[PDB]
C-alpha cells in the first residue's frame, strides 16, 4: 500500500514523500494540512509571529489580535499581505509578523523552524483499499481502515532527475548504486551504534 | 500599640515569613482534616500531599486551599491549580496580589 | 437550507409529473390520494426558499455598515444566531401558507405561534443595525444609502408579514394582493436593494474601475421610489 | 512570443552526485555527536516589554489627562488647522523629540492638541512621521529590540475581513491599479495564525484605550459635579485606615516567626526533634 | 436619526472606535420584549375573533 | 533556598531594567516567568509592580528602568 | 561493519562524545539493517506550493 | 457555624473531584484522540510555557459556544 | 392585551 | 473660524460683561488682532485641572 | 504589477514648508492659494492586445 | 504518475461519498412516503385495507440475493488478494463478477 | 524516543542538515513518532528559579471487576435494606 | 493602587458614575478588597481589571 | 566560538564571472541572482547575528557577576538561607535518575542565557569530500546560456 517511489513517484507524490521523510520546512510547508495549522505565539519585536513561504514574496495573512478565553478572537479579523524584507504588525492590536520564505536547502537556518510544523500524517500516504467509511458518526474525521500492513524498512535516498531516469532506464547501475547505499545505510548505523 | 506597617507588599518582602506561615496553617489543616496520616510527619517546604506514584487527593488539597484561604485572606482558584506541595502553595500565595 | 429542502420539492415534482402522465393518482382523492400532501410537500420546500432568497441580503448591509461608519458591527454573535434561529423556524412555519385548506387547529395554533415568533429573531437585526450606525465615523457612499433603502424596506415588509400570521386578519388576507404587496415589498425592495448595495460595494472587485456616482444616484432613487409606489 | 517551457527539461543540482567515503560518515557522525547541534525555534516571551513605549504618567509634562482632552475632539475636515503649536514647546512636553519632528508635526493638519499627542506618540514608538502613507504599508517605525539590533516594523494597509476589498499592489500609491484574475496564484493558501494561550504576552500595544471609546461615549452626556460644591475632609470610617489593618496576634506571629529557630510548638508530638519541645495537652 | 445626519459624519466630531469586541449585559433580553409583547397582542386578538 | 528565590528576583529585575533601558520602554510583564494562574496573558489583570504613596517616596521607581543608572547599578 | 582500532583511537583522540544521538537508527541491529529497503525519492525543481 | 462550613467545605470538595476527574478525561482526550476533542468543544490543553507549541494541536469547533437557547426551548 | 385599546 | 472640523465664514463671537478678564493685557491684543511676542515666559507646573471638568455651565 | 510612485509629501500649497510657527512677522493666509496643476484621477489600464495574446498563449 | 497525492485521494473518497449521499436524498424521501403512503378512511371506503399486509415471501427474497452477496464476496477476495497477484491471474474473477 | 517537547527540540542531531549530509531517509525515524506526550496532565508553575512541572493524576485506569465488584457490596446492600423498609413500611 | 485617604479623596481624573446609589456590601475583617475608580468594572463596586483598559489616572483603593 | 564554522559565505559573483555584474560574461536573470543573493545575505546574517549575540550575552553575564546582593545581608530565614545552611530531611533509598525533567529545564532554558539560546550556527564537524567539496565543484561547473 506504500508507493514503490522508485518507479511511480515523481513530481508531487515525490515531493510529498520528501516531505513526510525529512520533515523539512520547506516541503512539510508545502504539504502542510489546510485543516490544521500550528498554533504559534503572540508577535513581539522580540519574538515576532512567523508566518511561513515555500519561496514566494507574499502571503495574504488575517489577524483577530489577542485570543482570549472567554472570546476565541480579540479583534475584527483583519487581513493584510505580509511581504518579504522586514517586519510587518498589525497596527489594531500590535501583533508583529515576520514572513520566512523558505528555501529548498538544508541549511542549519531551515532546521531552525523545524518546531513550528505539525509532523506530516502519514495515514492518507501510499494507497488506500477502503474508499469511505459509510457511518455517519465517524465520518470525515477518522481515517480509512487497511486490510494491509505499512510496512517500516523502507529507506529512502534523493535523487537528481537526471540519475533517477538512468536508474529506471539502466537496472545494472540501480542495483550498482542501491548496493552502494545499503553500504551506506550499515556504515551509518554502526557509527551511530559506536557513538551511543 | 503596634502600628501595621504602611508598605503594601509585605508578603512578597518576606519570602521565608510567608513560607513558615504556609508551613503552619497547612500543617495545622493536615493535622485537624487526616490526623491519623500527618499528626508524626514534620511539614517542610519540599513536603508534598501527594501517593508515592505522584497521584494527588483532591479532597486534601482542597482542604490546603481552605487553610491558604482563611490564613491569608485570599481567594484560590481550585479550578486553575490544585496545592499538592508547599511549593505549589508558596508560588500560589505568592503570586496573587493581596495576600495579608 | 437548500440542501435540506431540495429533495422534497424534486419529489414532489416527480410525482406530480408521474401523476399527469402515468395516471398514478397520488394526488387524486377518488382511490387513496390527497392533493393537500403536495401542498405540504411544496411549502415545506417554499418558506426555506424564500428564507434562503432573504439572508444574504441581509449578510449585505451588515458589511457596508461597519465598513462606512468605521467601527464594529453591534454584536456579530448575536446576528448570527438570529439568522440561525431563523433558519431554524423555517422548517416548521411552512403551514402559515395553508392555514385555510382545512388544518387540524392544533397544526394552525403551532404555526401561528412559531411564525409570529419570527419576530423576535427579525427585531434583533434591526437593532443591531441600528446600534451599528451610532457613535462612528461615517462616510456617505452610494452602497450606504442602498443599505439605508433595504432598511426602510425590510422594516415594512417584516412588520405586514408579520400582521399575515395573526389569523383572523390572514382568513381576509389570504390569497390577496395583500400578500403580493407584502412579499413584493421585502423580495424585489429589499432582496434586489441589498444586491444592488453589494454590485456598487464590489464594483472595483467585479468591474475593475469605479463606478459613476451621477447615474447611480439616479438609479438608486428611481428604483426605491419606484418600489414604495409600486 | 517566447516558445514553450518544460523545466523538468533540464538538470538540477539538489543532491551531490557522489556518495560519501565510509570512514567520512562515521568522522562525521563522531564530529556531530562531540559538539553541540544548532538551536531550534522557541516561542517563549522570555522578557516582555512595552509594544507602545513607556506607560504614560501620573504626573510629569505628558500624562493621560493630555490623552483624554484629546479624544473629546475628534475630527477630519477637508481643510488643515493652520494653527502652529510651538515647535519649542512640543519639544518640551516629549523631551526627548528633535527639532525637525516637532517642526514636521506642526507642518501637518493637526490641532495642537492632537499635534502634541502624535508628537508623544512618535517618540515614544519609534515612529517615522516622514513616512508617506500608501496601501503597501501605512507606516513605518524604527525600533530597537532586546538584542540591540535597531530592527524596522512596517505597519501594512489592512482590510476589514475581505480580502476583495484589500489593495494587493506593489507600489507606494493609494489606487487600486492592479486586479489579479488569480489571487493565490502559487495555490499556497492564506493564513490566519491562531495563537497558543501560553504563548500569550499582556497587551501592551496602547492596552489604555480597550474600554476608552465605550467610557467617553457616556461621559459626553454626563454632568459632573464641581469641586467647590464636592464635600471634602468627611470623617473618617471608624474600622478603615490608610495603613492596611493587621491584628496584633498577626503582628506578634510574624514578630515570632523572624526568630530563624521557630516552630509551631503546637504539635501534639515532637514532628520536629526540636529539644525544647513540651507536649501541650 | 439626527445624531447620525448631524454629528457623527468625518467633518463633524467622529468617534474613535477603539472597542475590538461588544461586551454585553443581557443584550437580547431588551431587544426581545417589544416583539414579545406584540406577538402577545396580536396572539390575544386572534384567540377572541376565533 | 530563599537565596535562589532571590537572586532569581534579582536577576529578573536586572534583566527588565537592562532591556528596557536598551529598548527605550518599560517592562511588560514584572512577572519573572510567565505561568496561566492570573490569566493576565488574556486578560486585562497585570502583574504591575510600582507601589507608593506619595510624590516624595523614595520607592516610587522601585521596578522601573528610572530606578537603575545607565550602567545597569541598582540604586539610583 | 568493522571499524578498524586505529581509526576508533584517532576518532576518540580527536572527537569526545558530549551528546546523545537522536536518530532512532541507533537502536537497529545488524539484522534489521540487512532487511531495509533502498527508495529512491527524485528531487527536482519545486513549481506547486500546494 | 462550624457545621456550616463543613458542608461548604465538604461540598467544594465534591464539586473539586468532579472537575479533576472530569479534566483528567478530557486531558487524555486531546492528547489521544484530538478530533474528537475538537468535536466535542474541548480546549487545547497541554501547556505550552515550554515555549515549543504541541506537535498536534487544532482551532476551536465551538459549535455550542440566551435568546437562541430560550427560543429553542 | 391588558390596555391595548386604550379606552 | 474652523468649528468642529468645518471652516465658516464671518462668525461672530460675544465675550459677556459678567466674566473674568484674566490679563487685560493679552486680552485686549489677542482681540486686536496682535501677534503677542511671548519669550518673556515661565512655566507654572499645577495640574489642577481634569478632563470633562465641571464648570457651573 | 504596477510599481510607480506618483504621490509623496505636498507642501507650499497652503500650508509652508518652511517654519513660522514662532515668527511674529509672519502670517499664514491659506486662503491665498495659487493655482497648480490639476492632479486627474488615475487612467485605468489599457489592454495591449498582441502582448497579451502572447503571453497568455499555450503551446 | 505525479499528480495522485493524498490531497487528492482524499478528494476523490469525499467525491464518491458526497454523490451517494446526494444519491441517497431523494431516494430517502421516497422511501418516506412509500412507508406512510396515503389510503382511503378503513370505516367504510376502505374495509380490506386491514388484511393488505403486503408481506412477501422470505424464502424467495433469499434465493433472491445470491449473485449480489456473490459478487459482494468475490470483489472482497479480488481486493485482498490483489497483494500478491497479477493481473491475467486475477482476469477469472474480474470475468466473474462480470458475467 | 521522547516524552517532552523540551527534551525533544533541545539538541536534536537528526536534523534535514546531517542526514542530507549522509542522505538516508529512513522510515523508523519519522518525526510524527518520534514524541509523544504522557496523558497524563501536567502543567506549569513557578518555582524558586524556573518553571516547574506539576502533573495533576487523579485515578488509575487499571481497575480489574474484582474491585468494582468488592466496592459495590454496601451500596446494593443499601438498595436491599431500602427497599426491604419501603415494603414493611 | 491607591491608599485609602481617610475622607480626603479627590478623583485623579473624572470617574464614569457607574450609578447614584451606594452598595450595601459585607466585608469580612481583615480581607484586601480593590474599589473601583474609574467606575467601568463589571465586577460591581470591585476593581476587577478594566481600569487598565481605559485612559483614566483613577486607581483601585486598595483598603 | 569553538561550536561553529564562522566563515563568511562568498558571493558567487566573485569565483563566477557569469554573475558578476561588468565581467563580459554577465547572463542577466533576475531568479538566478536573487537566489545567489539571499543565500549569501542569509548566511551572512546568521554568522553576523551570532558573533554580536555572544558579545551581547558576555555583556549581560558580566553585568550579572557583578552586581551587588541586598538580599546576602538580610535576615536568616526571611531573605536569606537559614545560618545552619540547606538541609535535605528525606531518606532516600535509590539514585534518582539523570531523566529528571525538572533539573533539565530549570539548569536549560533560562533567561540569563536568552542572547545564547537562540543563534543558528553551522556545527563545527568534519567536512565531507563529496559534500563540501565535490558538490561545490558540481555546482560550479554548471554550463549557462543566455538564451
Ligand atoms: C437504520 C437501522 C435500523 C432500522 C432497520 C434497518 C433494516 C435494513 C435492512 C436492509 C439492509 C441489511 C444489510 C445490508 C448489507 C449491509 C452491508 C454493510 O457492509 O453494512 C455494514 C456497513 C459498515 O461498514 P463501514 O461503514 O465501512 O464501517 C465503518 C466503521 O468501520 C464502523 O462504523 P460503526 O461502528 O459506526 O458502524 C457502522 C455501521 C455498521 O453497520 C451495521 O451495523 C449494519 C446495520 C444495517 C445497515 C443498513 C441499514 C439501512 C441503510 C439505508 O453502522 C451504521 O451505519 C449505523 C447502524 O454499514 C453500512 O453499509 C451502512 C450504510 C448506511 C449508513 C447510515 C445509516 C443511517
Ligand atoms: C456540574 C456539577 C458538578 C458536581 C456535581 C456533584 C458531584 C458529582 C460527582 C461526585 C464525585 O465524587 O465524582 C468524582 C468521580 C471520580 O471519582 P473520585 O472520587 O475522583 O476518585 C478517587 C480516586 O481517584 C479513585 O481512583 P482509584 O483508581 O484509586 O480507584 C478506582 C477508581 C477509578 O476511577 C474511576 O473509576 C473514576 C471514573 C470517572 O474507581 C472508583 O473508585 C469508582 C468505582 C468504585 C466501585 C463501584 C462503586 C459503586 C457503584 C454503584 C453501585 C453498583 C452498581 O467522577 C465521576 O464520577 C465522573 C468524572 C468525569 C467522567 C467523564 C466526564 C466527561
Ligand atoms: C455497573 C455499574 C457501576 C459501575 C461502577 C464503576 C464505574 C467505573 C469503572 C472504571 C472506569 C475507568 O476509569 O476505567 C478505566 C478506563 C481506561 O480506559 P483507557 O485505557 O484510557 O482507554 C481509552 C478509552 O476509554 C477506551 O474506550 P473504548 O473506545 O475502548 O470503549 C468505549 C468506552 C466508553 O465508556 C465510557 O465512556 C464510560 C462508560 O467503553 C464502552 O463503551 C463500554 C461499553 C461497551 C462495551 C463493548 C464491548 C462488549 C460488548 C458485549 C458485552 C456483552 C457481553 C458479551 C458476552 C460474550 C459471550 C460470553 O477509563 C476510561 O475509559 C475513561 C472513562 C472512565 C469512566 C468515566 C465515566
Ligand atoms: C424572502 C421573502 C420573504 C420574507 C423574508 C418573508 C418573511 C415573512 N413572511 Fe412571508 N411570504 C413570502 C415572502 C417572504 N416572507 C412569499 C413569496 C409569500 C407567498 C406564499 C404564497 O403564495 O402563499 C409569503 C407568504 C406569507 C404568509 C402567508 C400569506 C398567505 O397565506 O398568502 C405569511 C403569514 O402567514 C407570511 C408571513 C411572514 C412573516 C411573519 C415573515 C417574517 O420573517 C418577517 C420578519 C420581520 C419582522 C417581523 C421584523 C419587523 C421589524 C420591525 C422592528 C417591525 C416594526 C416596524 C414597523 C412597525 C414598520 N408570509
Ligand atoms: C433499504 C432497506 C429497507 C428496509 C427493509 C427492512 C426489512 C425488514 C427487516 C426487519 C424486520 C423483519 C421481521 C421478520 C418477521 C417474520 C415473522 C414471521 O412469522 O416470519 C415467518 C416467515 C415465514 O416464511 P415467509 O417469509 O415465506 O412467510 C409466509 C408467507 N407470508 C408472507 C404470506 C406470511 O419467515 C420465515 O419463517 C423465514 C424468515 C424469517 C424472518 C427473517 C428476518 C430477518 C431480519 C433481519 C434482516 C436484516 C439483517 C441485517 C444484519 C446486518
Ligand atoms: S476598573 Fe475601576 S479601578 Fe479598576
Ligand atoms: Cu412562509
Ligand atoms: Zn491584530
Ligand atoms: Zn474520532
Amino acid at each position: 500500500r506504500m508507493t514503490n517511489t522508485t518507479e511511480e513517484a515523481f513530481d508531487e507524490v515525490s515531493h510529498e514523500w520528501q516531505a513526510l521523510v525529512t520533515s523539512n520546512p520547506f516541503d512539510l510547508n508545502v504539504f502542510n494540512y489546510l485543516e490544521n495549522t500550528q498554533t504559534s505565539n503572540f508577535g513581539t519585536v522580540d519574538n515576532p509571529l512567523v508566518v511561513f513561504t515555500s519561496e514566494t514574496p507574499f502571503r495574504y495573512v488575517g489577524c483577530t489580535g489577542q485570543m482570549n478565553e472567554d472570546d476565541y478572537e480579540g479583534h475584527e479579523l483583519l487581513f493584510f499581505l505580509l511581504r518579504e524584507g522586514s517586519l510587518q504588525r498589525c497596527m489594531g492590536c500590535g501583533q508583529v509578523f515576520k514572513l520566512v520564505r523558505l528555501r529548498n536547502e538544508y541549511s542549519p537556518e531551515m532546521d531552525y523552524y523545524l518546531s513550528n510544523f505539525h509532523p506530516y500524517e502519514m495515514q492518507e500516504m501510499g494507497e488506500s483499499d477502503t474508499t469511505v467509511l459509510m457511518s455517519p458518526y465517524k465520518y470525515a474525521s477518522h481515517y480509512e481502515y487497511t486490510q494491509f500492513e505499512t510496512p517500516s524498512n523502507m529507506v529512502y535516498s534523493m535523487v537528481n532527475p537526471d540519475e533517477h531516469d538512468r536508474l529506471l532506464v539502466d537496472p545494472a547501475y540501480r542495483m550498482e548504486r542501491t548496493k552502494a547505499l545499503e553500504e551506506k545505510y550499515k556504515v551509518y548505523t554502526s557509527s551511530l551504534r559506536e557513538v551511543e | 500599640y503596634n502600628f501595621p506597617e504602611y508598605r503594601t507588599g509585605g508578603v512578597q518582602a518576606n519570602p521565608g515569613i510567608t513560607a513558615k506561615r504556609i508551613i503552619k496553617c497547612i500543617g495545622e489543616r493536615l493535622r485537624k482534616y487526616d490526623p491519623a496520616r500527618w499528626e508524626n510527619v514534620p511539614i517542610t517546604f519540599k513536603t508534598h500531599f501527594r501517593d508515592e506514584n505522584g497521584y494527588s487527593d483532591v479532597a486534601t488539597s482542597i482542604q490546603i486551599h481552605d487553610a491558604l484561604e482563611r490564613e491569608f485572606g485570599i481567594d484560590i482558584k481550585d479550578r486553575l491549580a490544585l496545592v499538592t506541595d508547599v511549593e505549589t502553595a508558596f508560588y500560589i500565595v505568592m503570586s496573587h496580589h493581596d495576600p495579608l | 437550507m437548500l440542501a435540506t429542502i431540495t429533495p422534497v420539492l424534486g419529489a414532489a415534482v416527480i410525482m406530480m409529473a408521474f401523476d399527469r402522465h402515468w395516471q398514478t393518482t397520488f394526488f387524486e382523492y377518488a382511490y387513496g390520494g390527497d392533493p393537500i400532501l403536495s401542498q405540504h410537500l411544496f411549502w415545506f420546500f417554499g418558506h426555506p426558499e424564500v428564507y434562503v432568497l432573504i439572508i444574504p441580503t441581509f449578510g449585505f448591509i451588515n458589511m457596508i455598515v461597519p465598513h462606512n461608519n468605521t467601527r464594529r458591527v453591534a454584536s456579530k454573535h448575536h446576528m448570527i444566531w438570529a439568522i440561525y434561529v431563523m433558519a431554524y423556524m423555517g422548517y416548521l412555519v411552512w403551514g402559515h401558507h395553508m392555514y385555510l385548506v382545512g388544518l387540524d387547529h392544533r397544526s394552525r395554533t403551532m404555526y401561528s405561534t412559531i411564525t409570529i415568533m419570527i419576530s423576535m429573531p427579525a427585531t434583533i437585526k434591526v437593532v443591531n443595525w441600528t446600534l451599528s450606525l451610532v457613535n462612528g465615523a461615517l462616510k456617505i457612499d452610494l452602497p450606504f444609502l442602498f443599505s439605508m433603502s433595504f432598511l426602510l424596506l425590510f422594516l415594512v415588509a417584516g412588520f405586514t408579514g408579520m400582521w399575515l400570521s395573526h389569523v383572523s386578519l390572514n382568513v381576509s388576507m389570504h390569497d390577496t394582493f395583500y400578500v403580493v404587496a407584502h412579499f413584493h415589498i421585502m423580495l424585489s425592495g429589499a432582496a434586489m436593494t441589498g444586491i444592488f448595495s453589494g454590485i456598487y460595494y464590489y464594483f472595483n472587485a467585479l468591474f475593475g474601475v469605479k463606478y459613476s456616482r451621477m447615474f447611480g444616484y439616479m438609479h438608486l432613487i428611481y428604483y426605491s421610489g419606484g418600489q414604495w409606489v409600486a | 512570443r517566447a516558445g514553450p517551457y518544460n523545466p523538468n527539461r533540464y538538470k538540477d543540482y539538489y543532491i551531490p552526485r557522489t556518495l560519501p567515503k565510509n570512514e567520512e560518515i562515521v568522522e562525521f557522525v563522531q564530529s556531530q555527536h562531540s559538539v553541540p547541534a544548532s538551536p531550534i525555534r522557541n516561542q517563549r516571551h522570555i522578557n516582555p516589554v512595552r509594544e507602545s513605549g513607556p506607560l504614560p504618567s501620573y504626573d510629569g509634562t505628558y500624562t493621560m489627562e493630555d490623552i483624554r482632552a484629546v479624544f473629546y475632539n475628534t475630527t477630519v475636515g477637508r481643510d488643515y488647522c493652520y494653527c502652529q503649536m510651538d515647535p519649542e514647546e512640543i519639544m518640551r512636553r516629549v523631551p526627548g523629540i528633535t527639532r525637525k519632528e516637532a517642526e514636521f508635526i506642526t507642518k501637518l493638519g493637526l490641532s495642537p492638541q492632537e499635534q502634541v499627542d502624535f508628537a508623544y506618540i512618535a517618540y515614544n514608538i519609534g515612529l517615522d512621521i516622514f513616512y508617506f502613507t500608501n496601501q503597501m504599508f501605512v507606516a513605518r517605525q524604527v525600533v530597537t529590540n532586546s538584542k540591540g539590533e535597531k530592527v524596522e516594523v512596517l505597519w501594512n494597509a489592512q482590510c476589514y475581513e475581505d480580502i476583495a476589498q484589500l489593495n494587493v499592489g506593489f507600489a507606494p500609491v493609494l489606487e487600486s491599479v492592479d486586479y489579479h484574475w488569480e489571487i493565490f496564484l502559487w495555490a499556497d493558501p492564506p493564513i490566519k495564525p491562531n495563537n497558543d494561550f501560553d504563548l500569550n504576552v499582556p497587551c501592551t500595544w496602547f492596552e489604555y484605550e480597550q474600554e476608552w471609546w465605550m467610557e467617553s461615549c457616556i461621559q459626553e452626556d454626563q454632568f459632573n459635579l464641581p469641586e467647590d460644591e464636592r464635600p471634602y475632609n468627611t470623617p473618617r470610617n471608624p474600622h478603615c485606615r490608610k495603613e492596611l489593618w493587621r491584628s496584633q496576634d498577626a503582628l506578634q506571629e510574624e514578630e515570632l516567626m523572624v526568630n530563624e529557630n521557630w516552630y509551631p510548638k503546637n504539635t501534639q508530638y515532637n514532628i520536629y526533634n526540636q529539644p525544647d519541645f513540651i507536649k501541650p495537652k | 436619526i439626527l445624531k447620525v445626519a448631524r454629528f457623527r459624519v468625518l467633518k463633524m466630531r467622529p468617534k474613535i472606535s477603539t472597542s475590538y469586541r461588544p461586551h454585553g449585559k443581557w443584550g437580547d433580553f431588551l431587544a426581545c420584549i417589544i416583539p414579545l409583547i406584540w406577538c402577545i397582542n396580536i396572539l390575544t386578538n386572534s384567540n377572541l375573533i376565533l | 533556598d530563599i537565596n535562589k528565590y532571590m537572586e532569581s528576583q534579582l536577576v529578573n529585575d536586572t534583566l527588565r531594567a537592562f532591556v528596557s533601558k536598551v529598548g527605550k520602554t518599560e517592562p511588560a510583564t514584572w512577572k519573572n516567568y510567565s505561568t496561566i494562574y492570573h490569566k493576565d496573558n488574556y486578560e486585562a489583570e497585570r502583574v504591575r509592580h510600582v507601589a507608593f504613596v506619595d510624590h516624595k517616596d523614595p520607592h516610587m521607581y522601585h521596578g522601573l528602568p528610572q530606578d537603575y543608572d545607565d550602567n545597569i547599578k541598582p540604586k539610583h | 561493519t568493522v571499524i578498524n582500532s586505529e581509526f576508533l583511537t584517532y576518532l576518540k583522540s580527536n572527537y569526545k562524545i558530549s551528546f546523545s544521538a537522536s536518530n532512532i537508527v541507533k537502536y537497529l541491529s545488524d539484522k534489521s539493517v540487512n532487511n531495509s529497503v533502498i527508495l529512491y525519492l527524485r528531487k527536482n525543481k519545486i513549481f506547486n506550493k500546494s | 457555624e462550624e457545621r456550616y462550613d463543613a458542608l461548604r467545605v465538604q461540598r467544594r470538595i465534591w464539586s473539586m473531584r468532579f472537575y479533576y476527574a472530569r479534566q483528567q478525561c478530557l486531558y487524555e482526550l486531546f492528547v489521544d484522540h484530538p478530533d474528537l476533542a475538537q468535536w466535542t468543544g474541548t480546549y487545547p490543553k497541554v501547556d505550552s510555557s515550554h515555549g515549543f507549541p504541541f506537535y498536534s494541536t487544532y482551532e476551536m469547533y465551538r459549535d455550542f459556544q440566551s435568546f437562541a437557547q430560550w427560543i429553542t426551548l | 392585551a391588558l390596555f391595548f385599546m386604550a379606552n | 473660524l474652523q468649528e468642529m472640523g468645518t471652516t465658516s465664514q464671518d462668525i461672530v463671537i460675544n465675550f459677556m460683561k459678567e466674566g473674568t478678564v484674566h490679563h487685560p493685557e493679552l486680552f485686549e491684543a489677542i482681540v486686536k488682532g496682535y501677534n503677542i511676542d511671548t519669550s518673556d515666559y515661565v512655566i507654572n507646573t499645577a495640574n489642577n485641572l481634569r478632563a470633562r471638568e465641571g464648570n457651573h455651565n | 504589477p504596477y510599481t510607480k510612485k506618483h504621490d509623496d509629501w505636498v507642501f507650499d500649497v497652503t500650508m509652508p514648508s518652511q517654519n513660522y510657527q514662532t515668527d511674529l512677522t509672519v502670517n499664514i493666509h491659506p486662503e491665498n492659494k495659487k493655482m497648480h496643476v490639476m492632479k486627474q484621477v488615475m487612467r485605468q489600464s489599457y489592454w495591449d492586445a498582441e502582448h497579451d495574446m502572447a503571453h497568455e498563449y499555450d503551446y | 504518475y505525479s499528480k495522485f497525492t493524498a490531497a487528492i485521494q482524499r478528494f476523490w473518497k469525499r467525491t464518491y461519498i458526497i454523490f451517494w449521499v446526494i444519491e441517497a436524498g431523494t431516494f430517502s424521501v421516497f422511501f418516506y412516503l412509500t412507508l406512510n403512503a396515503s389510503s382511503e378512511p378503513v370505516y367504510m371506503y376502505d374495509q380490506i385495507k386491514i388484511y393488505k399486509t403486503h408481506l412477501f415471501s422470505w424464502r424467495w427474497f433469499l434465493i433472491k440475493l445470491l449473485p449480489s452477496v456473490s459478487i459482494i464476496l468475490l470483489g472482497y477476495y479480488l481486493q485482498l488478494t490483489l497483494k500478491w497477484n497479477l493481473f491475467n491471474k486475477q482476469n477469472t474473477i474480474v470475468l466473474l463478477i462480470t458475467l | 524516543m521522547f516524552r517532552w517537547l523540551f527534551l525533544y527540540w533541545y539538541n536534536s542531531t537528526d536534523t534535514p542538515s546531517a542526514i542530507a549530509k549522509v542522505n538516508l531517509w529512513s522510515y523508523i525515524n519519522l518525526r510524527l513518532f518520534k514524541a509523544r506526550l504522557s496523558s497524563s496532565i501536567a502543567y506549569y508553575i513557578l518555582g524558586l528559579n524556573n518553571l516547574e512541572l506539576k502533573k495533576l493524576k487523579i485515578f488509575y485506569k487499571n481497575t480489574y471487576f474484582d474491585y468494582i465488584y468488592l466496592k459495590s457490596i454496601p451500596c446494593l446492600f443499601l438498595i436491599i435494606f431500602f427497599t426491604n423498609l419501603y415494603l414493611f413500611l | 493602587s491607591i491608599p485609602y485617604q481617610e475622607g480626603k479623596y479627590r478623583p485623579a481624573s473624572i470617574p464614569m458614575v457607574a450609578g447614584f446609589f451606594p452598595y450595601n456590601c459585607y466585608l469580612q475583617q481583615g480581607k484586601v478588597y480593590s474599589w473601583c475608580s474609574c467606575g467601568i468594572s463589571q465586577s460591581g463596586p470591585w476593581c476587577d481589571g478594566l481600569c487598565n483598559s481605559v485612559v483614566t489616572r483613577c486607581r483601585p483603593v486598595v483598603f | 566560538e569553538k561550536w561553529a564554522y564562522l566563515d563568511y559565505k562568498k558571493h558567487p559573483s566573485t569565483t563566477l564571472s557569469h554573475y558578476d555584474h561588468k565581467s563580459k560574461d554577465y547572463v542577466e536573470s533576475e531568479r538566478d541572482d536573487y537566489n545567489a543573493d539571499v543565500a549569501t545575505n542569509s548566511h551572512n546574517k546568521l554568522i553576523d547575528d551570532f558573533k554580536r549575540n555572544l558579545q551581547m550575552q558576555r555583556k549581560v553575564h558580566d553585568i550579572l557577576q557583578k552586581m551587588d546582593r541586598p538580599y546576602l545581608r538580610g535576615v536568616p530565614g526571611v531573605t536569606k538561607n537559614i545560618s545552619a545552611g540547606l538541609q535535605d530531611y528525606s531518606a532516600p533509598v535509590s539514585k534518582k535518575s539523570q531523566s529528571d525533567p525538572n533539573d533539565f529545564y530549570r539548569d536549560a532554558y533560562r533567561n540569563e542565557n536568552r542572547w545564547i539560546d537562540q543563534s543558528v550556527f553551522t556545527p563545527k564537524t568534519s567536512k565531507m569530500t563529496h559534500y563540501d567539496v565535490e558538490w561545490p565543484k558540481e555546482l560550479a561547473s554548471r554550463p549557462v546560456t543566455k538564451k
